[PDB]
């Protein structure tokens, strides 16, 4: 069935508003669940490259495989195990890492997707339609969309610019490589980066492979950087119905120095990222991760050092607690670059009406 | 080198059905060119082109169904309609454009092989057996058999 | 048009009347309910058979309510909703009679493109449909509400007042994972027994009751997690008229201490109005219960005031019965249960 | 047959027929001569029209705003597959009925929006428009109290044009510099300003000082107006708080002189974001925020 309670560190005082334990290392399940679930729960637990828009993607292909696989049993119809075997998908996934909006309404698709067709179609007839409309339904709404946020973003981008980022954002990265290759201008592009996750480092690496002029950065160190900046890009995850932006970790203080020194934060977004959950600060729902990843001496993930930390629960209070999921403040960001072309923050939620 | 019209005549006519290649989106319609008469521009409006949001559908994808309302015999200006195309039609008008598709292809081997203009040999063909025959997929089947 | 015919049939009228100008009905909850049975008396015992002289009858019967009394909204607010509830089913009735009318979405641009039955019945279930939400608001704000604030959080309140935000406390303090600090602002001139009671009943439910005398709310606020405003009416461009005193200067101290201000409201408490000045929407009090003896207020002119208002710029969530939104979007709601011309009555 | 000639015409006329609506007025005469009934032989030139328009244009955004609404109109007729002959016919008239409209939203605003001006308030001025004007003449008609503060605007010299307007009706007014606009906010009520165009976003695009105006007032609480006839909205985002379609400088620094002739430039067009904004008053009802949005959204139907 699952490994569930007992968890590593301790239960901290302050902040324990989510689940901070898991199945890392495989021992003890149930025999019938699709190991292209399983691969997927195995990478999502150590990733270093997805950041939201990526996820889906890889989900919805692995549902397009699980389809292509699915053969009706003569007793059970279509919609009878179906809808379970999903739903101890979801549940692995769960337990893995905490979902993303666009995982959710992906999910109300499928739902969605069950109920339309009848179990009176012959089955093989009926997969055949089912993924060539997901294939379709993956080509609008992103690769189709994010070509359609690549253009919007290319006529308010000014020639020869700066521009500083965040992040490990899918539809940032082909962003700059489009600016960098099809419109040839003179773009100085600056990544940041924290201590969880180098996911700017990542990106920084994937422009030096396309040949950009990249500066690499830290938080730290901002007060010098700055003092130089036009525009700042930020890799959304998620924009509420208020208009707060949920994004990832070194998000807000870059979007706080902006705001204040002038030029300001513009965000590139899908229309399948929005949602109708509303709150106001970080500490509402945050996606915890456990200290391991922070027990390493700097420089690289795998290091291995007998340094100075090391224990954690034996240690009388010492909680090393990171975060991952912030939310910058409404205000601050300006323009949102989506499907439906154009739109403010602060008019949000003209979308989700819309449909 | 691909040109030259299906049939006869240059310009379509009023409620004549053809099959296009989307090559434009937004503000007006889709400034493109067809797959059934020429490869020139012909041009749609949106509201005609929705029936029935819209972000999502064509977006110069494949190609969809269409009827000529307004033809300039003159310079060179068409006008499309989408909806109008009735349900029974539209298997008749992807019939056409599969005949269509199939004549092209037949008439340009022989560009490739003698080096000669592809508007030559689609002019000497397109005489006995699109005008006299009925159409020219018809009357390769009927060459085929017995010549 | 007069109440000259609606006088043998129609009595309720004029005691409704009396009811607001002696202030006999207390609580916008309530003068909304008289109103709602005031066009139930209206549809049940009037005969018509036209639909457009009835509809325009109807308007001016809510004009003359509300040159009656400004201060019921609620009154205004019941009308208009009924009113455009109305105005859609007759707009599809004349579809059939007549014979895309679908483009895409439900948006406005009424300047561009141009145009026996149940409809009673319908009339009917629409006034009984806007009882039942009036009825339950409290359901749908708590799926919303407790969601967004957190233990060792202490929450500030004026406007002890609504029965509204006292019954979305004790929800919150019914989840023991929840605990929260209350700090309550007196509002002395009127909201005083109110805050007395308010404070009572938090005891009733063992709450950390704190009772803050109007002065010492500066004295606190770098301690304060979370403002709430028992709000009576809320407006178009976001703002609101709360249930009596000391609001104004506690939410103008919440935005220079940088705290957060919350909002709990209805949608029959929300307006389509605009308050283009405080000056005329505001009601102003009773001195005597400030100071005694009245040869020294000759001298002693005391200016005292009810209903207090709020500026947009401080608030930030309005938290109904369909849910949390923003003060920069509140117009749409508002537009979506009114029409255009359902405000000039 | 021209249209950047038809709009040169009017030099003497202008006021009550706007600016705008006599660009959208001249569109609908190039219509009704070349036959609207073809959607391939005139759409095209239409777009060529507007087009050559465009590259005319100096200093003005509001002419690219009207010329889409009438597109949006002309799409529209034949939405309901209606004959093409009576659609035709309906767009054609809605050409001097779109003018005729620009009468009735005077009539309406005029009446609307004197209710802000309360009793006896100062109010400073600036950024003139024909809306705000007939707001404030209106309410000379209602009889109401109000005093005023004239900004010294300085495109060509617009406040002096502005004092004497105001001279001509019967309000007592002073000149106040725009270097000195901030000591003045504590003595004024209401800052009321007239647009030049109202973005996607909320914000607006207007003249030679008015972005300062908003900081100023967000500053000293003092409440910050946006009166406008509703044809003035573009699908345009300003995504920075200098950058704007321009024909001219975007500031240029000039090498030494002595003659003394390269000096003036400067930023003539500036924004202001959608918080500086306490209040905006159209004929399309009461609202400011997002509003605007809802209306672009619910126009271009994307």
């Amino acid at each position: 069935p699952g490994i569930s309670s007992v968890i590593p560190t301790v239960l901290e005082q302050s902040f324990d508003n989510s689940s901070l334990i898991s199945v890392k290392e495989l021992l003890l399940n149930k025999d019938l669940i699709h190991p292209s679930i399983l691969l997927l729960t195995s990478h999502l637990a150590h990733y270093k490259i997805v950041g939201s828009i990526p996820r889906c993607i890889a989900m919805l292909e692995v549902f397009q495989i699980v389809i292509k696989d699915y053969q009706t049993p003569k007793g059970t119809t279509l919609s009878r195990n179906l809808t379970s075997y999903l739903s101890h998908q979801i549940d692995l996934l769960k337990k893995a890492r905490p979902l993303s909006v666009t995982m959710g309404n992906a999910i109300r698709w499928l739902k969605q997707e069950i109920s339309l067709i009848d179990p009176s179609t012959p089955d093989k007839a009926a997969k055949k339609d089912l993924c060539e409309k997901i294939g379709q339904f993956a080509k609008e709404k992103i690769e189709l969309a994010d070509q359609l946020i690549i253009d919007n973003a290319s006529t308010q981008i000014e020639e020869s610019t700066t521009i500083v980022t965040y992040g490990s954002s899918k539809v940032l990265t082909e962003l700059l490589l489009h600016n960098a290759i099809s419109l040839k201008k003179n773009i100085k592009v600056i990544v940041v980066d924290s201590r969880p996750l180098f996911e700017g480092r990542k990106m920084a690496e994937t422009l030096r492979n396309a040949g950009v002029n990249v500066m690499y950065a830290l938080i730290t160190s901002l007060d010098t950087i700055f003092n130089d900046v036009d525009y700042v890009f930020l890799g959304a995850h998620s924009i509420l119905s208020n208009g707060f932006l949920y994004s990832r970790a070194g998000t807000a203080m870059l979007a706080m120095s902006a705001k204040r020194r002038n030029i300001p934060v513009l965000v590139c977004c899908e229309s399948l990222k929005f949602s109708q959950r509303v709150q106001l600060d970080s500490v509402t729902f945050n996606e915890l991760a456990d200290p391991n990843d922070l027990v390493n001496i700097d420089y690289e993930n795998p290091v291995e050092r007998r340094g100075n930390k090391g224990a954690l629960l034996n240690q009388f209070i010492k909680e090393r607690k990171f975060e991952k999921k912030k939310l910058a403040m409404e205000n601050k960001p300006k323009g949102n670059k989506i499907g439906g072309k154009k739109g403010s923050e602060g008019e949000s939620k003209d979308a989700s009406n819309e449909e | 080198t691909s040109h030259c019209r299906f049939y006869e005549n240059k310009y379509p006519e009023i409620d004549d059905i053809v099959m296009v290649n989307v090559q434009q989106i937004a503000e007006m319609g889709a400034y493109v060119k067809l797959l059934e008469y020429d490869n020139i521009e012909g041009m749609i409006l949106l509201s005609e082109l929705s029936r029935r949001s819209i972000q999502k559908l064509i977006r110069v994808g494949k190609n969809d169904v269409a009827v000529v309302l307004r033809v300039d015999k003159e310079k060179g200006y068409i006008d499309l309609s989408k909806r109008r195309v009735s349900s029974e039609d539209i298997i008749k008008c992807e019939e056409k454009y599969q005949k269509s598709k199939t004549v092209h292809s037949i008439l340009r081997y022989c560009a490739e092989k003698f080096q000669i203009p592809l508007e030559e040999l689609y002019k000497t063909i397109a005489w006995p057996l699109s005008r006299k025959f009925g159409h020219a997929y018809e009357a390769f089947k009927l060459s085929i058999i017995d010549e | 048009h007069p109440n000259a015919a609606t006088s043998d049939v129609n009595v309720t009228i004029d005691t409704f009347v009396a009811k607001l100008k002696r202030r006999q009905v207390q609580g916008s909850y309530a003068i909304a309910l008289e109103t709602l049975q005031l066009l139930m008396r209206f549809i049940s015992a009037a005969r018509w058979n036209h639909v457009n002289d009835l509809i325009e009858q109807i308007r001016d019967l809510g004009n003359s309510l509300e040159k009656a009394h400004p201060t019921a909204f609620s009154c205004g607010n019941v009308i208009r909703r009924i009113l455009a509830v109305l105005r859609d089913e007759v707009e599809e009735d004349t579809m059939s009679t007549t014979v895309v009318a679908e483009p895409l979405i439900s948006s406005m641009f009424n300047l561009l493109q141009k145009p026996k039955t149940d409809y009673r019945q319908v009339a009917i279930q629409g006034i009984k449909d806007l009882i039942d939400e009036i009825k339950n608001i409290d359901e749908g704000i708590q799926q919303i509400a407790i969601d967004l604030i957190h233990d060792h959080e202490i929450l500030l309140t004026p406007t002890p007042d609504s029965k509204t935000v006292l019954k979305f406390l004790i929800t919150a303090r019914e989840r023991s994972n929840r605990t929260f600090t209350v700090l309550v602002t007196e509002g002395f001139p009127n909201n005083t027994k109110n805050a007395h009671e308010f404070a009572k009943k938090l005891a009733q439910h063992n709450i950390e009751t704190l009772v803050v005398p109007d002065s010492a709310v500066f004295a606190l606020m770098s301690r304060v997690g979370k403002v709430i405003i028992g709000t009576k009416a809320v407006f178009v461009n976001g703002g609101t008229i709360s249930s009596n005193s000391g609001v104004s200067s506690v939410c103008e101290c919440a935005r220079e201490f940088r705290t957060p201000v919350f909002a709990v409201a209805g949608l029959y408490k929300l307006s389509p109005l605009y308050p283009f000045d405080v000056e005329k929407f505001v009601e102003f009090g009773g001195s005597q219960r400030i100071l005694p003896r009245m040869d020294p207020r000759k001298r002693l002119d005391t200016v005292n005031q009810i209903t207090d208002y709020v500026p947009p710029e401080n608030i930030d969530i309005y938290i109904t019965n369909v849910g949390g939104f923003n003060p920069s979007f509140i117009y749409r709601i508002a537009w979506d249960n009114y029409k255009q011309i359902d405000v000039h009555l | 047959f021209n249209i950047t000639e038809t709009y040169l015409r009017f030099l003497e006329e202008d006021t009550e027929m706007t600016m705008p609506i006599a660009a959208i007025e001249a569109l609908v005469t190039l219509l009704r001569i070349k036959t609207p009934e073809t959607a391939a032989e005139m759409i095209n030139t239409i777009k060529s029209s507007t087009e050559e328009l465009i590259k005319s244009i100096p200093n003005s955004v509001s002419l690219r705003a009207g010329c889409d609404i009438f597109m949006r109109f002309v799409l529209r007729n034949l939405h309901l597959y209606g004959d093409w002959e009576n659609c035709k016919q309906h767009l054609i008239e809605n050409g001097q009925l779109f003018v005729s409209r620009a009468k009735k939203s005077r009539n309406k605003i005029a009446e609307i929006g004197v209710d802000f001006i309360a009793d006896d308030d100062i109010i400073l001025v600036h950024g003139y428009s024909r809306a705000v004007f007939s707001l404030l003449n209106h309410a000379a008609n209602k009889f109401i109290r109000f005093r005023c503060v004239v900004t010294e605007s300085r495109p060509s010299k617009q406040g002096n044009q502005l004092y004497t307007l105001l001279e001509q009706k019967g309000i007592p007014v002073t000149l106040i510099v725009d270097s000195a606009v901030g000591a003045v906010i504590d003595k004024v009520d209401k800052v009321f300003v007239g647009a030049e165009g109202v973005a996607e976003s909320g914000g607006i695009i207007n003249l030679v000082g008015t972005y300062s105006v908003g900081v100023l007032a967000h500053n000293a609480r003092k409440p910050f107006y946006v009166v406008t006839e509703s044809h003035k909205f573009v699908r345009m985002f300003p995504l920075s708080s200098d950058d704007l379609p321009m024909a001219g400088p975007p500031l240029d620094f000039t090498r030494r002189t002595d003659d003394l002739e390269d000096a003036l430039r400067g930023p003539t067009i500036d924004y202001t974001a959608q918080e500086y904004i306490t209040a905006l008053i159209t004929d399309l009802g009461v609202l400011t925020p997002s509003a605007v949005s809802e209306e672009l959204i619910k126009m271009w139907y994307d």
